[PDB]
């Protein structure tokens, strides 16, 4: 299995919103791993900058490695970074799964209340995250 | 419709004029609102027109924005997109149709700038979220034009990419 | 071999490569040699470009522990100092807070208290989502800043 | 060609609402000024609604109801439904089906006292002002608030016109 974990990196590089998709265990250690993965979000940020300057497409398969984790990076026209840390990859579905969370994030965009890198608070997006994660990643 | 949007936007402008005691930062409010709309205009129009495809080439992304945003917002794509060779940071997008004067506007005696600044702020938000931060200024040069000033960092990344 | 790589690529300004192969070395061969090689590879990774100090910071403190463990004190101490300065450069006090709890454990005995006091003060438990051990930790921070206030008053 | 997108106007209005809430923390003032600008629009808007249909001012109140009803189809391209008249048969209820300004624009529950789209509820006010028929008009069920479909309640109060078009003023 893969301990899927999603994280948002904003336009101004500050993190925004996470969402676990892992099995239930080691949650106290998972707090330290959450600190770790925010740091990995910054490291991704840094690498995927030049790597997205290498390309012009939406998905950059997987960039960083830490001897157990895989880091999968998604870049948008919103230049947001959507990141998954996961022991074994599931990329083939998450390409369009990122596309669908992209569409939902657009839905939040039309909500002018949600604004530039303004941290997520709506229950709508949280329940969308729950249902989508139970769909593919958390499964 | 057109009257509803033209008016309602006019009340945005004049209510800002209420909260604002002078021309320039009134225009700044217009810019900020243009930003707050473009900040989603960008990635809406991404999927439905750009076919969810990113354009790293400043020319291609800028041209496609020129087509798309004007095609859907105000129907007619802006007439011309030009790059100034003296200053590669500073290009122009001339739109002969004034989107302010679509709703025929105030005498520019007591004031200078208008909804032109609002759509300029839209353009600026689109640029800065496309990974090309820029300064977009409405200018009454050859009618309505938007001067775009690229960050030396952004135009430098571009020039380095423009080393095939 | 990696050191000659380091120097010769430094004769090419393209330090990125040797940055990557030194960082892939330094994980292994020890927990001590891993540490000083972690900072070697780390500052070298930073030699090419000043920013992206992120994993720099992470592994250099996750090796500063080993530095306190089995290292000569001046090098381990320059570890701690340069790591912490790199933290403040681009602040992000979240994990810096726990590493400053470590700053406190070396300050509850040796270093100055006020740095840990202000570090936890900027974290400011409500609104920073601190945890049970973190509330107890800032109780202990109150104890240290009580020592400091008493010594000032 | 309708020369607009529902999303476009929705973005502009949502940004404006954001702007007021950033201006005044209290939703009371944002409601006040939003109804103020609804009055402001509704005064000029009737100048175009009567630029197409030259309906007589008010033979009866159901004429006013149908006029305001067709107004939104003219502008917002939505057909409201008129129903729920009193035994007095002066008031009525009006159903807005879909609101372009609303479309997936959530509201903060920490902001409930706001009446978001009451600009329309004021536009008719500003409209009803102009034809010399002031009206106590507001919502009884709000699709915004969590209700099924939007439902505004119109209580007409009094007239301002004599057997002459000039009327009292």
């Amino acid at each position: 299995m893969s301990t899927y974990y999603f994280v948002i990196v904003g336009q101004n590089d500050n993190p925004i919103y996470e969402k676990e998709f892992s099995t239930v265990n080691k949650e106290l250690r998972k707090e330290d791993h959450r600190h770790l993965t925010q740091f990995i979000a910054h490291a991704a940020l840094d690498l995927v900058d030049e790597h997205k300057w290498k390309t012009a497409n939406m998905q950059l398969k997987s960039i960083d490695r830490f001897n157990q984790w895989f880091v999968s990076a998604f870049i948008t026209a919103s230049q947001i970074r959507f990141i998954i840390v996961h022991d074994n990859k599931n990329d083939e579905g998450i390409k369009n799964f990122f596309n669908e969370m992209y569409d939902t994030y657009i839905k939040n965009s039309m909500n002018a209340f949600y604004r530039i890198n303004t941290p997520i608070k709506s229950p709508m997006f949280e329940k969308k995250s729950e249902i989508f994660g139970r769909k593919y990643l958390l499964s | 419709s057109q009257s509803i949007v033209a008016l309602l936007f006019s009340e945005i402008v004049q209510y800002s004029q209420s909260r604002v005691f002078t021309v320039p930062e009134l225009q700044t409010r217009l810019h900020d609102l243009g930003q707050d709309v473009g900040t989603r205009i960008i990635d809406l129009y991404f999927v439905r027109e750009r076919s969810s495809k990113r354009e790293t080439k400043l020319t291609q992304m800028l041209l496609f924005v020129k087509t798309t945003v004007w095609k859907n917002l105000f129907g007619k794509e802006a007439e011309k997109l030009e790059h100034a060779n003296d200053d590669e940071r500073t290009y122009y997008i001339i739109e002969k149709e004034p989107l302010v004067n679509t709703f025929i506007s105030v005498p520019k005696d007591k004031g200078s700038l208008n909804c032109a600044n609002f759509t300029a702020g839209i353009v600026e938000a689109v640029l800065t979220n496309c990974g090309f931060p820029c300064k977009v200024t409405a200018h009454w040069h050859k009618g309505t034009t938007y001067m775009v000033k690229f960050e030396d960092f952004v135009i430098a990344r571009d020039k380095q990419m423009e080393e095939k | 071999a990696t050191l000659l790589s380091m120097e010769c690529l430094k004769t090419a300004r393209l330090y990125s490569e040797v940055a990557k192969q030194l960082i892939r070395m330094t994980n292994e061969e020890s927990d001590l040699r891993s540490a000083l090689l972690l900072e070697q590879a780390a500052y070298c990774f930073l030699v090419t470009q000043p920013p992206m100090h992120r994993k720099y910071a992470f592994h250099i403190v996750l090796a500063g522990n080993r530095y306190s463990r089995a290292g000569q004190r001046k090098h381990a101490y320059r570890c701690y100092r340069q790591a912490y300065q790199v933290f403040q450069k681009r602040e992000w006090s979240l994990a810096e807070d726990h590493i400053q709890y470590t700053v406190a454990k070396q300050a509850y005995m040796l270093k100055q208290l006020e740095e840990a006091s202000r570090s936890f003060a900027h974290l400011l438990r409500p609104g920073s989502l601190q945890s049970a051990q973190q509330q107890t930790s800032f109780l202990k921070e109150y104890i240290q800043t009580q020592n400091e206030l008493v010594k000032r008053s | 060609a309708k020369k607009v997108n529902s999303e476009f106007l929705t973005l502009t209005y949502g940004a404006l609402v954001t702007q007021m809430l950033r201006d005044f923390e209290n939703a009371e003032d944002v409601n006040k000024q939003l109804e103020r600008i609804g009055y402001n629009m509704g005064m000029r808007l009737i100048e175009d609604f009567l630029a197409r249909t030259s309906a007589p001012r008010c033979l009866e109140m159901r004429e006013t109801a149908d006029r305001i009803q067709q107004a939104f189809r003219i502008y917002l391209n939505i057909q409201p439904t008129i129903s729920n008249w009193s035994p007095a048969s002066d008031e009525f209820s009006l159903v807005f089906d879909s609101n372009p300004l609303t479309e997936f624009v959530e509201l903060p529950p920490d902001l409930t006292n706001l009446r978001y789209s009451a600009i329309l509820s004021g536009c008719i006010r500003g409209a009803l002002e102009m034809v010399q028929l002031e009206v106590q008009c507001w919502f009884v069920q709000d699709q915004l608030k969590g209700d099924n479909v939007t439902e505004l309640r119109v209580k007409f109060v009094r007239r301002l016109e004599e057997v002459i078009p000039a009327g009292e003023d």
